[PDB]
This record gives structure tokens, sequence and C-alpha cells, in this order.
RNA sequence: CGCAAGACGGACCAGAGCGAAAGCAUUUGCCAAGAAUGUUUUCAUUAAUCAAGAACGAAAGUCGGAGGUUCGAAGACGAUCAGAUACCGUCGUAGUUCCGACCAUAAACGAUGCCGACCGGCGAUGCGGCGGCGUUAUUCCCAUGACCCGCCGGGCAGCUUCCGGGAAACCAAAGUCUUUGGGUUCCGGGGGGAGUAUGGUUGCAAAGCUGAAACUUAAAGGAAUUGACGGAAGGGCACCACC
């Protein structure tokens, strides 16, 4: 039976998205289909930081953050639980959770 | 190095794989405004002294 | 709902509805009279021009147009006729 | 046995067919 | 067996006098046993050496590239060669629900210096807009390319190898792009993000001595 | 082994390249320029445990090593290069990044600007894998 | 540090568009369309769907030319294994690439023919045109963008609802259907046998379209519900668990 009223995907009026490969995996999963996530975060996280800021020769240097967009796959996303299964209400939340 | 003795003003909950590490709120007996959160094993209350070693480290919050 | 004014309704309620789909289709379209500074006399001019207009002994360039309404140039003023 | 690969196991064996009906030519 | 490292010359780089901070960092170089020449073994490096490490005190996203050009001896003259961003700065500032517009101009100096500037510029979700989007028309982005582009062949014609790099720190390119584009797509987050040296000309030392001194 | 500034109050810049890949782990001081190297050691040169070469740990003895070799020589600060396993492959640094970046952190091996030199395709050529990838 | 190679076109990039579908994402140019829209211009039923008949049609495959960097059927080897001409790894042939022809098939799916009418609501958005305060933009005031309130036309989807339907899941279309007729094309008739046999036909071949029957069988199936189960996700309880 159909699962989903969009087909586990992202386009109505396209036919063809070229697909972006997986991150985890390497499989050939769709554009609009895969799971993407775009991290926005520190090189060094919390523990790091309180002592690199010593050895800082500037005046108090904010360090760069790294940007990763990745490209998850859907036996991958659940692999890593990235995403999960909900109920069949649950299921239709576009809402991201903070 | 220093070895310092933060005094337990609150105890944050419990932590570890099989749940005896206490998450705790630890205030430095040389500076009563500076503090850090810390594990800590064994049965601790509110208002004791732990040893410390050194205060590089700093437990993860949850 | 149940009882609407499809005989007589309001003029502010058929104006805002599509120049096809009124009581009667009647067009959004009009003739305005673009008067200019080379000659003195009127050329009564379609609204959505989509062309166009030329004054006498080459005294000025009145319209440029664009998609739907036209232009007029900074002094072409239009005087709109009603019937 | 999956539809796809019955139906490559009946291609393969039109193959044969064909080639025990080439002889009498 | 034996130390390698007793044949180091540590010579003290130079940065051109046209800018404020002298100092860059100390450099080995293979000392003149056999052949191979203490000029001819320091003529090949390319220096990544950031924004506030040259101009006096500004931003501190913004990175430039020099070479080694002319070997006196203890000074190494540092020539312009490229200039590039930092990507903590280039991933941060392209985000979604916006209009990324990159010009590339292969165009030539007053001497034979042809560089390859690189232009970057960004759609604003304006002050009171409401709407998520924040997109262009294709015709509206060919005229801020096309002009884009016409500003960054301006700044290479007109003057020298001297002030296009007075105009390189600056928003001295950028700005006038950011400026003559508001009539088309208010665009706020705009950049030249990259310089490539592709044509260097005969080496005049009688040139690089004002430029370091 | 002759480095000419007094020890008062100059500071002399380096560069160092953390490779964390998934697999290894290399730490690389060499010149400003790059194109004349200091020295470089790996997770293998320290420890001999094939699947624990790019472990936090053989990570933390590269940047203590060269940061004991280093010295020998008289570099004060280094520039960070951070590169991951690049390419078509995944942009993410292995684990052992942050430790030994934590680890010359530890010597107090002045730190410089900070950047990724990670060799990320414009736009990438087919990816080693297949269609379907890597089944398990 | 540069040199050569030819692939690919990230993030921007969306429940965004365009194209008959397939498909189409590097900037500058050129050739020829195309909808949507606006129109107090024309023509005056010229139309809708359509056996025969045709154009295009992912990928793989074939044939001849050029190029083979990445990739990877077949093949080789290392493990894992009882065994894996398997999953994992290392190479690697055709292939992947371009040109010239063939091929005409895909879960070519929205598993939903096409033109027309009618029957709820709303927030969005995409394009065009209109109307409506101000803000900034070239200030040198306007023409006008970028926002902004709404309106209208058509498209892409959305959200809600005792419109109504339906076996249900669901769907403003799958609705207006025992209160059964707006038009028109294709097509189904229990499961297998079987897209098989055969003839006909196209193809260089692989194969495509057309396409049975004998015999066989009491079910095959659709949707949903409860349980059991999972080498599914999450939340608990216990010194017959652990610390």
């Amino acid at each position: 039976t159909k699962k989903r009223r969009n087909n586990g995907r992202a386009k109505k009026g396209r036919g063809h998205v070229q697909p972006i490969r997986c991150t985890n995996c390497a499989c050939c999963v769709p554009k609009d289909k895969a799971i993407k996530k775009f991290v926005i975060r520190n090189i060094v996280e919390a523990a790091a930081v309180r002592d690199i800021s010593e050895v800082s020769v500037f005046d108090a240097y904010v360090l760069p953050k790294l940007y990763v967009k990745l490209h998850y796959c859907v036996s991958c996303a659940i692999h890593s639980k990235v995403v999960r299964n909900r109920s069949r209400e649950a299921r239709k939340d576009r809402t991201p959770p903070p | 190095q220093p070895i310092k003795l933060a005094r337990v003003t609150k105890v944050l909950g419990r932590t570890g794989s099989q749940g005896q590490c206490t998450q705790v709120r630890v205030e430095f007996m040389d500076d009563t405004s500076r503090s850090i959160i810390r594990n800590v094993k064994g049965p601790v209350r509110e208002g004791d002294v732990l040893t410390l070693l050194e205060s590089e480290r700093e437990a993860r919050r949850l | 709902p149940l009882a609407k004014d499809l005989l007589h309704p309001s003029p502010e309620e058929e104006k805002r509805k599509h120049k096809k789909k009124r009581l009667v289709q009647s067009p959004n379209s009009y003739f305005m009279d673009v008067k200019c500074p080379g000659c003195y006399k009127i050329t009564t001019v379609f609204s959505h021009a989509q062309t166009v207009v030329l004054c006498v002994g080459c005294s000025t360039v009145l319209c440029q147009p664009t998609g739907g309404k036209a232009r007029l140039t900074e002094g072409c003023s239009f005087r709109r006729k009603q019937h | 046995m999956r539809a796809k690969w019955r139906k490559k196991r009946m291609r393969r064996l039109k193959r044969k067919r064909r080639k025990m009906r080439q002889r009498s030519k | 067996v034996v130390d390698p490292f007793s044949k180091k010359d540590w010579y003290d780089v130079k940065a051109p006098a046209m800018f404020n901070i002298r100092n860059i960092g100390k450099t080995l170089v293979t000392r003149t046993q056999g052949t191979k020449i203490a000029s001819d073994g320091l003529k090949g490096r390319v220096f990544e050496v950031s924004l506030a490490d040259l101009q006096n005190d500004e931003v501190a996203f913004r990175k430039f590239k020099l070479i080694t050009e002319d070997v006196q001896g203890k000074n190494c003259l540092t020539n312009f060669h490229g200039m590039d961003l930092t990507r903590d700065k280039m991933c941060s500032m392209v985000k979604k629900w916006q209009t990324m517009i990159e010009a590339h101009v292969d165009v030539k100096t007053t001497d034979g210096y042809l560089l390859r500037l690189f232009c970057v510029g960004f759609t604003k979700k304006r002050n009171n807009q409401i709407r998520k989007t924040s997109y262009a028309q294709h015709q509206q982005v060919r005229q801020i390319r096309k002009k884009m582009m016409e500003i960054m062949t301006r700044e290479v014609q007109t003057n020298d190898l001297k002030e296009v790099v007075n105009k390189l720190i600056p928003d001295s390119i950028g700005k006038d792009i950011e400026k003559a584009c508001q009539s088309i797509y208010p665009l706020h987050d705009v950049f030249v993000r990259k310089v490539k040296m592709l044509k260097k000309p005969k080496f005049e030392l009688g040139k690089l001595m004002e430029l370091h001194g | 082994s002759l480095g000419p500034q007094v020890a008062e109050g100059e500071n002399v810049f380096g560069v160092c390249h953390i490779f964390a890949s998934f697999n290894d782990t290399f730490v690389h001081v060499t010149d400003l320029s790059g194109k004349e190297t200091i020295c470089r050691v790996t997770g293998g040169m320290k420890v001999k445990a094939d699947r624990d070469e790019s472990s936090p740990y053989a990570a933390m003895l590269a940047a203590q090593d060269v940061a004991q070799r280093c010295k020998e020589l008289g570099i004060t600060a280094l520039h960070i290069k951070l590169r991951a396993t690049g390419g078509n492959r995944t942009k993410t640094p292995g684990p052992g990044a942050q430790s030994a970046l934590r680890a010359l952190a530890r010597s107090g091996m002045k730190i410089g600007r900070i950047e990724d030199v990670t060799p990320i395709p414009s736009d990438s050529t087919r990816r080693k894998g297949g269609r379907r990838g890597r089944r398990l």
C-alpha cells in the first residue's frame, strides 16, 4: 500500500533529479530522496578550546568552524540513527525539532 | 601543578555505564565565583570537598 | 454561503473578478488622450498600447510599450475618455 | 524465484530452443 | 649516520614596502654544497600569509599568496602572485535561500602581470522582507554578473600592479560592485574571492627595488 | 639547528599539516611555503598495532614527537592546515584531529591562523563504490 | 611547485521551475521555438479523443571512428567461510566518454489516459498583468527594480473539513455513480501454464510487437485489525541483572 503521500522523496513535477552519492555508504540515492544534514561546528569542540586560547598568539582569535553538508542514503540515515521510524500520524510532521 | 580542593555546591544527576558516577557542580575553595561540572565516584552529598589533581579536565553536560 | 446574489451583486465584488468571469463579459481596458509638449493637439490612445504613438512633424515621441498597460514619458500626461 | 531471474531463465532457454530449430536450415 | 640539518640557510622574508607590516616568517634553504645555489633553491616558494600580517589592522577572514622572485641575500623580496579567501568564510557565506553569483574575468594589467579575478555576491533578505525565498530572475542575475564583470575589467586596465593591491585589501573593487548592483537586486555579502597568476613576465629587478624600498 | 632571533619577545612562525584520515594520522610541520619540510611522524611510526593507527592516542604521540623534534631547531609558532580524507571521499576529519591539535596545545607550540586544506572537488567525478555502494 | 589528460558541473539547489515524455544545473554568444499572461486587432467552428500509420524515448546492448585520468560487468587474488565462480579488499577487461548508426525496453509510477463543465476553505509559492501607503536603490525628481498590502489569470505541490466517495488505506479527485448515459481512445475478466508454443513481422545480434492451447488448481490476491516474532527504534523493572 502507498505508505507516504510523496513517494519517500520531495519531487512532484520533475520526473528525474540527478543523484548525489551517500557518505556512510556510496549508494546512488536521488537529491530530494537523500536525508540531507548541514553541519556547522567548531574545529575543536569544547575541551581542547580551553587550552588553545593560551597558544593563540593573537588577541582572542575566535576559531574557524568546519562546514560539512552530509548526503545520507536511507539505509545509512537509520543505521547511524540520524532519522527514525514514527507513528502513522507522527510521520507527516515536516517540522524539524530543536 | 596545583592540587585543588573544590567544594560540592550541587549534585546535577547520576551518570556512568552501570550508573555510579555523580555529575556534580564543584565550587573551588580558592575562588567562590569560578566553578566547573565534575564527575565524582562514591557516595557524595551536598556540603563536602573533593581532592582534585588538575582542573584542565571538565565533565560533559547532558 | 447558500443565498448569494449572482443576480445583483455589488460593484466592489464584480470588479474584483476576471474580465471573462463577471456577471457580463466587460474588459479592463480604456482610451486616454495623451497630450505632448511638442504640439497642443490630442491623440486618443488605447491603454494596453503594445505599439508606438508618434506626434505631428517629428515634434516628440509619445509612448514606449510594456507587457500590459503602456508607459508615457515624463510630460506625456493622459486625459481619459469615458464613453 | 525472482520474477526478473525467472524472465532471464526463460530467455537463456528461448536462445537454446531457437538453436535446436536453426540446425534444420 | 649524519644529520642533513647541517645545511639550512634561514633567510628573513621581506613583504613589499608599499605595505606597513614587514615580517612574514623564516624559511630554511638547503645550503650551496656541490651545484644547487641558495638563490636557486629559494625561487620556487609560494608563501600563504594572511591580511593582518601585511596590512596595519583590519578584518580576519582574508588572505594573500606571495612568491619569491628576487634573492639579494637574507631579504626574500616577495612579489604579488595570488589572493584566496579563508574557506571558514567561504562555506559560512554560501547558505540556502539566496542567489550566489560568480563572475570570472581574465584581464591584463598595465605591466604584463595577467591575473584571473573571481567575483562573488549574495542576495539580501531585506529589512521588512517577510518572503522566505529572496531569489532573483535570470535576466537580473546576468545584468548583475555583466556589471560585476565590467567593474573588475575597470580595476585592472586603468591602473598598475601597485594601486590594484591597495584595492584587494579594501573593498575598492567589491564595494562599487555592491553599490552599482543595488538597482538590480540588493546584494550584501559581496567580495572578490580569488586572484590567480597565469603569465608572469620577464622579472625587472629595477621595478621590485621600489616595491621593496 | 641555529635560529638568529632573541629569546625575549620574538616569535618565529611555521606551518603544520594534520592529515586526519580514518585509517591513519599525519602530523607534518614544514616551512611557511611548505616546499621544504622539518619533521613528520605518523600513527604507524609511533604505534605497532594496525587497527588503532588513526586513534586519538597514536595521533597524540604524533604532535608530542614533532614538538620534541621541532624545538631542537627553534620554530616558536605553527600555522594549522587541517586535511580530511579529501577528494570524492568523506570531508570529515578522522578521530585523530581534535587530539593531535590538542597534543601540541599541551606543548604550548604557539598557534597561527587556522583553515581547512581539505582537497574538495568543486563538481566531483564518480566516487569509488558502485550504483548500490558498500553493501553491509 | 608547475605540465598533460578527459571526466564531472558541489555547496547555491527548494516539496523551485522548464520539456510531449525521456530528460534538463560551469559563465559569454548564436540559431529556432514555447507556454503562462496582456489585448475594444484579426479568422469565424477551423474542434475533442482518436484503428491503420508515425516522430522522440533513461540505462544496458550492438556495430564503425576518436579518446580511455577517474570508475567498474567478466576475469584474477586476499580474507570471512564448511563452501562461498558472494557481501568486504586489491587490481582490472568490455563498459563508462565523444561522433555516426542501430535498439524501442524501465517500479518509462502520480502503479492514477486526454479535452470540457460543475462542486469547500486557507496559508504559501512560481510566472505574467493590475491596483495600493511607506522603506531603502542610481538622488538629480521621475521612470523603475528590491521589499510591501491585497486582486486576478494559469501551473507546481501543500494544509484542513462528515462536500462526497471508497473494500479500506486514502483522494477537491479516486467527487457529482441503483437517484446508474458530457464526449472519446486504450484495456481487464479466478490462479497458474505464459508473455510460453506457434505463425507473421522488424533487428547486425540481443531481442521487440502480435500471441494461444493442452493440462492443471480452490484459491492467488487487495486493504485493514489483533497477536506472535525481528540479528527494528525508543521507554521501563529486577542483586532469580549489573555496578
